[PDB]
RNA sequence: UAUAUAGGCGUCUGGGGGGAACGCGGGGAAGUGAAACAUCUCAGUACCCGUAGGAAGAGAAAACAAAAUGUGAUUCCGUG
RNA sequence: CUGCUGUGAAUCUGCCGGGACCACCCGGUAAGCCUGAAUACUUCCCAGUGACCGAUAGCGGAUUAGUACCGUGAGGGAAU
RNA sequence: AGCGAAAGCGAGUCUGAAUAGGGCGUAUCCACACAAGAGUGUGUGGUGUAGUGGUGUGUUCUGGACCCGAAGCGGAGUGA
RNA sequence: CUGUGGGUAGGGGUGAAAGGCCAAUCAAACUCCGUGAUAGCUGGUUCUCCCCGAAAUGCAUUUAGGUGCAGCGUCGCAUG
RNA sequence: AAGUCCAAGAGUGCGGCAGUGAGACGGCGGGGGAUAAGCUCCGUGCGUCGAGAGGGAAACAGCCCAGAUCGCCGGCUAAG
RNA sequence: AAAACACAGGUCCGUGCGAAGUCGCAAGACGAUGUAUACGGACUGACGCCUGCCCGGUGCUGGAAGGUUAAGAGGACCCGUUAACUCCCUUUGGGGGUGAAGCGGAGAAUUUAAGCCCCAGUAAACGGCGGUGGUAACUAUAACAUCCUAAGGUAGCGA
RNA sequence: UGCACUACGAGUAAAGAUGCUCGUUACGCGCGGCAGGACGAAAAGACCCCGGGACCUUCACUACAACUUGGUAUUGGUGC
RNA sequence: UCUGAUCGUAUUGGGCCUCUAACCUCGGACCGUAUAUCCGGUUCAGGGACAGUGCCUGGUGGGUAGUUUAACUGGGGCGGUUGCCUCCUAAAAUGUAACGGAGGCGCCCAAAGGUUCCCUCAACCUGGACGGCAAUCAGGUGUUGAGUGUAAGUGCACAAGGGAGCUUGACUGCGAGACGGACAUGUCGAGCAGGGACGAAAGUCGGGACUAGUGAUCCGGCACCUCUGAGUGGAAGGGG
């Protein structure tokens, strides 16, 4: 049978034009008042996933 | 029958990060500390948690200036 | 709470720009301070919501 | 018990049971997985019940579609 | 789309659908029924084939084989 | 052909008030210039960009999934 | 006390009550089926030689005899 | 700055395939214990065993010597 | 194999009769071809003398003036859609505001049962039953003043 | 029931040795007896810990049977 | 024609006493029926729109069913502990274990934040009514022994300690380069622009001398936006 993509990981990870997999940083969904804006803005945008996690994330993404 | 202690905090990895004669980029942080054990020297700035960083590229070198240990960045000549 | 979370809103556009804390025991009235409004483009008074 | 019906008598014609799989309509688990478990899964599976036919079921728009002077009953197969 | 319960209309300037809903447009004409082909399967019969097994293998069963035997019974079940 | 949550725009694109920084993208290398040595950039030329489909091997996913092993759970039946 | 015949059936029966008995079995009988249940646990896994060759640590863990990632092996490529 | 450099079979980056995550004793620095344990817990470009054959310590994983490509009825040595 | 179960005797509770209880999805059956001197359930266990206190907790039974509470009735008020306008502002449009009816969505007031809170009784219902301050016959042998509760061990027995 | 032409002592060793060390003792093979050892046989310890079951209890959780409340359908008429 | 004290009609509820005709009776009789305590019917006598039963609904509910009920741990249990911060162990980089040795945290302050300027304490001696060593005054000695919101450590007298003025940078768009790191977290940061505060200017200001005062994702709320809107226009819903 054809392989199944892990759905929980597809709605969290994405690939760029070259093929590196990007991410979204955590600790930014609530409890924001006490966080300075420098911490808030170093926590947004995408960031490439670590080389250590790149092997498992790839298998979850391709299924 | 029980110990009323046994707690500690994480190590913060403080200390000198760049030593004398070491070439750094402008902006590299050079020594993490609590108080001001090393005071900012020439062309060296001090951060919010008393972290010393380099305001210009060059070579690290320590000194003493009126009984105060200081850290300075020395402009190496452009080849 | 005695130091609850409060929000500050610009008077001239009613947009909630900042959230802070203050003591209700010591500052019973609404807190108002001149803050910066990103769409008004300048510093405006901001009053507690 | 009057209208009468329930019943009773006679004369016909059918029904009953079996069968390996395939069909249709119903009823419907648990082991298991979730690294525990109850939603969830397993699985509408196993099993059970009623019924067939040589196949069945479906089938001739109170359908799709999307501004195309577009397809045109159903079933099945490949993709998507 | 559909079951049980309650309420419950219109016959075409009607009624239904187009992913809450409303308006406009478009598609269709429910509450009646039949329907072949393309699709699924093999108890049984015929004829073949195998980079299938070759007697502890292949069917449980090449021979008394669902036999002898074991069990009250459902049932389990050889060896040659 | 990419950037973007998307509308969209497109060797660009997003954010932003910003010809103002950064993100992702513009195969890769070569040279010649123009700017700074805060890690090199920008631009003009050049070179020009490699995938896909069979199939062997390793690992993996869904399947009993390298082989053996519970106590026990469920369905339908058999037994005084 | 006893013979013959009979009735009660599995979360059920029966019990002058011991969780007793219900076909040499009972804190939920037995048979077949789901089914090759599931086991972070134990066991076993079959010919050869050549080259290289560990770990028993860190971090997290419904975690502590399990696992993920790091460290540490090997092979291929790049650099030198 | 050199050395080693027909080798350490060394670094670093990307990838395929891992196993490991129960360690032991001895030397040196320490916590716990009674400055007890063949105890327990840490540090160590410390060693050996694990995964190490050969010689010495009577025998004797972890101590001393020394790292087994094969053969020889040659020689020189190490610990002793 | 017993001291354990049963037992004859005791009480308590339920049951007015295809009873209650039990087996059944139901029909039906036992109870019982019985009818409160009967039947079921619970505890105790011939006999003899007796069986104290506590109704606060938890059950059981009973009661109702209130508080609280479902579905169901109610649809005030609000929102969507748009016939109509009414205006600019640019012109063959198109956005501003109002927006009736109709259809839709969220839906408040109001009304409404049992239960629970509430108040009573009940222990042969499940359950509970105290101290302190300083004392004499020859030391005693806990029965002077006061704290606390729902009440502070009655009789009998007692290494 | 891995073997086999299977002594003892003091040692050593996974710390309680027929099998290793060093010494002591002992001609080969049987028959009847005894039970000190072979950590003798038997039964994948039942004590203890770990993982999993199972049945039991309850003001653990969540459900369901049963009991019960009200509305409404079956369901109607006159008077207040 | 509102305010009202009113009667009647049409309509519809709430309740009440009823009636019988649904429905109900294991009350009688008779019949199917020779046989029959079944069953059905017919009829008399009783209940009666109640009860029962569908559907919707709230209670009670170990009667039953499925399940959960942590780990570390010098065996397990009982105790204690579980995240964060500071110190010693910890062997002069960093890091380093034990049910090793000691303490803190789950806040606080609209100033205890920003800037500008000014000042130097604690203790001791001497002189003073209450007033005593001690309270405020004056003279001197006094370089840090005081103080720093808050544990501890590192700091700070150049002051980060004390005082006053003004004021909100306890900003918005960003961020070269780094520390730390299994990962996820975390931490520092010059500099550019907008719009400000203080300062003559230089300049400083993205909370607090520093390091605790915190909780991933999912799911949902709210305000704003130029995104989307299942035929179309809206909407609902989604998105930033
Ligand atoms: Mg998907
Ligand atoms: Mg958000
Ligand atoms: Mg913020
Ligand atoms: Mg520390
Ligand atoms: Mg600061
Ligand atoms: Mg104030
Ligand atoms: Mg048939
Ligand atoms: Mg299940
Ligand atoms: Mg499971
Ligand atoms: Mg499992
Ligand atoms: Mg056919
Ligand atoms: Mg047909
Ligand atoms: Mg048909
Ligand atoms: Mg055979
Ligand atoms: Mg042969
Ligand atoms: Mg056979
Ligand atoms: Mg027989
Ligand atoms: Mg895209
Ligand atoms: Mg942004
Ligand atoms: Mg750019
Ligand atoms: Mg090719
Ligand atoms: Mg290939
Ligand atoms: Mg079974
Ligand atoms: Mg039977
Ligand atoms: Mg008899
Ligand atoms: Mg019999
Ligand atoms: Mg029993
Ligand atoms: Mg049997
Ligand atoms: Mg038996
Ligand atoms: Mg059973
Ligand atoms: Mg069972
Ligand atoms: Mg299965
Ligand atoms: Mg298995
Ligand atoms: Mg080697
Ligand atoms: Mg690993
Ligand atoms: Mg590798
Ligand atoms: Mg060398
Ligand atoms: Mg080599
Ligand atoms: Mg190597
Ligand atoms: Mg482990
Ligand atoms: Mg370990
Ligand atoms: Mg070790
Ligand atoms: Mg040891
Ligand atoms: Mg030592
Ligand atoms: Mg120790
Ligand atoms: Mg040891
Ligand atoms: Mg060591
Ligand atoms: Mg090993
Ligand atoms: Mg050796
Ligand atoms: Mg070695
Ligand atoms: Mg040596
Ligand atoms: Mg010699
Ligand atoms: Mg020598
Ligand atoms: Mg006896
Ligand atoms: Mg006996
Ligand atoms: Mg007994
Ligand atoms: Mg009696
Ligand atoms: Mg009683
Ligand atoms: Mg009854
Ligand atoms: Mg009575
Ligand atoms: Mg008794
Ligand atoms: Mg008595
Ligand atoms: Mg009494
Ligand atoms: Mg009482
Ligand atoms: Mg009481
Ligand atoms: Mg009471
Ligand atoms: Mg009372
Ligand atoms: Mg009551
Ligand atoms: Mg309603
Ligand atoms: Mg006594
Ligand atoms: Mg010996
Ligand atoms: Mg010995
Ligand atoms: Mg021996
Ligand atoms: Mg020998
Ligand atoms: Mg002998
Ligand atoms: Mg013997
Ligand atoms: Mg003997
Ligand atoms: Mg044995
Ligand atoms: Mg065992
Ligand atoms: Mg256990
Ligand atoms: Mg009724
Ligand atoms: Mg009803
Ligand atoms: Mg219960
Ligand atoms: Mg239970
Ligand atoms: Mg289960
Ligand atoms: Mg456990
Ligand atoms: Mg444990
Ligand atoms: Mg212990
Ligand atoms: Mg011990
Ligand atoms: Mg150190
Ligand atoms: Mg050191
Ligand atoms: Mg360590
Ligand atoms: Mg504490
Ligand atoms: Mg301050
Ligand atoms: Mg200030
Ligand atoms: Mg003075
Ligand atoms: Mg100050
Ligand atoms: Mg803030
Ligand atoms: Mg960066
Ligand atoms: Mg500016
Ligand atoms: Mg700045
Ligand atoms: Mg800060
Ligand atoms: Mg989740
Ligand atoms: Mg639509
Ligand atoms: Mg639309
Ligand atoms: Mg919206
Ligand atoms: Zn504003």
């Amino acid at each position: 049978p054809k392989a199944k993509t892990h759905s929980g990981a597809s709605k969290r990870f994405r690939r760029t034009g070259t093929g590196k997999i990007v991410r979204q940083k955590a600790n930014r969904r609530h409890l924001l008042e006490h966080k300075p804006t420098k911490r808030t803005r170093r926590l947004d945008g995408r960031t490439t996933v670590s080389a250590a996690d790149n092997s498992r994330i790839n298998k979850l993404l391709n299924g | 029958s029980s110990s009323r202690n046994g707690r500690d905090s994480a190590a913060q990895r403080l200390g000198v990060k760049r030593f004398g004669g070491q070439v750094v980029k402008a902006g590299e942080i050079l020594v993490r500390q609590r108080g001001t054990h090393f005071h900012p020297g020439v062309n060296v700035g001090r951060g919010g948690d008393d972290t010393l960083f380099a305001l210009a590229p060059g070579a690290v070198e320590f000194g003493a200036k009126r009984g105060r240990k200081t850290v300075n960045i020395v402009p190496v000549a452009r080849p | 709470d005695v130091r609850p979370k409060i929000t500050l809103a610009c008077e001239v556009c009613k947009h909630r720009n900042y959230i802070t804390k203050k003591n209700r025991r010591n500052d019973p009235d609404r807190l108002e301070i001149k803050k910066f409004c990103p769409n008004c483009g300048t510093h405006q008074p901001h009053k507690e919501s």
